[PDB]
């Protein structure tokens, strides 16, 4: 029984969230710190599963067991509310995301079942450095928690989240940041997502969006008509010789906003060089040479369930945005040319950062998901959607 | 995990 809305989860016991440091939903939060003291001694030994099933960390540089962890994910893994689209997650987007810089094989924490080897659970750490308030912490991302849908509700992702946190509080890391669809104790902030439509005539016929109150098929395409080429001048996708100036703007750029990401130079290269169905990213570079702003978005599309002809959306994710010399609004218009140029049939932002300035003027529709941000082990005030500065896969 | 969101 999850809860979507803040008013569903006020009628909720959370049997295992209760047990875990992080404040209750109730509760509101006056300070800054740690929930409990750090550990100085940890279970060795892996939480035990429901009989018949074992742990199994997944070598995803091995082609058939990263193969593997796409199909588990793409049968099983999130659904929109209607139960109409599940995530796609790409094979090679799966090892961009859970081989950053610092990557652990044992934060790759895979169930199966003992007999098959079937892959029926999942859920990942990373190392990330994250700047919470007026505090940088070594944190982990939590991502990609997935229980098999005939594996539900026998309690394998408390099991799940216990292995995890074991894991890397063996690693002596004692903070979490991750994201979640349905509200849990406690938020820190709660983001909505907004959508841009590229190719209206499909996103109607899949039932992804619908004919507004009082338009036509032909006026919504008129509607959402782009321009063929992007405007602002010297816009080209980032290169290998911009990964220190991206890396500075970016810095400079987030220290704005209350919950940030702190890569090193690695980390940008990582997250930011562009991989074609995956990462893109777009410098600006002016009349000097210098790279003064950029764009960039991910490659994550959907699956259109029980469809005889659609099969797949393709969907591009707004990522980190940095504007010193060109208007964001003008950056998010090319953004939207280019994801358009690419084949995205939809362009989805997060109201978070600044994006808030620039959502409604290029088009984009308010969606029926939140995006709730949370912490592990660490108590502070929530913060509105334009002070989270930090984007996950 | 991510938040799969469609137009209200
Ligand atoms: C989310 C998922 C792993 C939960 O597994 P489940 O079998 O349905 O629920 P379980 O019986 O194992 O245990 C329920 C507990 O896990 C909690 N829980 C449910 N979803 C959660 C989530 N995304 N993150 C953290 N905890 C979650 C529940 O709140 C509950 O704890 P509570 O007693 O404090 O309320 C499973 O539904 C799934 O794989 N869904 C599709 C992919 C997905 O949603 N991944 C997580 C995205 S945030
Ligand atoms: C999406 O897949 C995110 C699901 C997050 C599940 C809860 C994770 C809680 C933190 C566990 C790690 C703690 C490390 C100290
Ligand atoms: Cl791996
Ligand atoms: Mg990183």
């Amino acid at each position: 029984g999850p809860a979507k809305t803040m008013e569903e989860a006020s009628k909720r016991s959370y049997q295992f969230w209760d047990t875990q440091p992080v404040p209750k939903l109730g509760e509101v939060v006056n300070t800054h710190g740690p929930v409990e003291p750090d550990k100085d001694n940890i279970r060795q030994e892996p939480y035990t599963l429901p009989q018949g099933f074992t742990w199994d960390a997944l070598d995803l540089g091995d082609r058939g067991v990263l193969k593997e962890l796409y199909t588990l994910l793409n049968e099983n893994y999130v659904e929109d509310d209607d139960n109409m689209f599940r995530f796609d997650y790409s094979p090679e987007f799966l090892l961009w995301a859970l081989r950053p810089p610092g990557w652990l094989p044992q934060w790759h924490c895979g169930v199966r079942v003992v007999s098959s080897r079937k892959l029926v659970g999942f859920i990942s750490a990373i190392p990330a450095n994250i700047h919470i308030y007026d505090t940088e912490k070594k944190m982990v991302e939590i991502n990609f928690l997935c229980v098999h849908k005939k594996l539900r509700s026998k309690r394998v992702a408390p099991v799940l989240i216990r292995e995890i946190t074991r894991r890397v509080h063996l690693e002596g890391i004692f903070q979490a940041v991750y994201t979640a669809g349905v509200v849990l104790p406690k938020p820190v902030g709660t983001c909505r997502y907004w959508h841009r439509s590229l190719n209206p005539r499909k996103l109607i016929e899949v039932k992804f969006s619908h004919l507004s109150r009082n338009m036509t098929m032909q006026r919504t395409m008129k509607l959402y008509r782009l321009p063929e080429t992007p405007k602002t001048a010297g816009l080209r996708p980032m290169e290998t010789k911009d990964i220190p100036v991206v890396h500075q703007l970016l810095t400079r750029y987030l220290k704005q906003f209350h919950l940030t990401p702190v890569m090193s130079q690695e980390e940008v290269e990582h997250w930011f060089y562009p991989q074609e169905n995956i990462i893109d990213t777009f410098v600006v570079e002016n009349a000097n040479g210098e790279v003064t702003d950029f764009l960039s978005f991910y490659t994550l599309p959907s699956t259109i369930m029980n469809h005889p002809t659609h099969k797949s959306l393709k969907a591009a994710y707004s990522f980190y945005n940095v504007h010193t010399q060109t208007p964001l609004l003008d950056l998010m218009s090319d953004a939207l040319v280019l994801a358009k140029m690419k084949g995205f049939d939809v362009f989805n932002a997060l109201d978070l950062m600044e994006n808030k300035t620039f959502l409604e003027k290029l088009k984009f529709g308010i969606g029926d998901g939140n995006l709730q941000y949370y912490l592990y082990n660490w108590k502070c005030p929530s913060m509105g959607a334009e002070k989270v500065g930090l984007v996950l896969q | 995990g991510n938040c799969f969101s469609k137009p209200r």
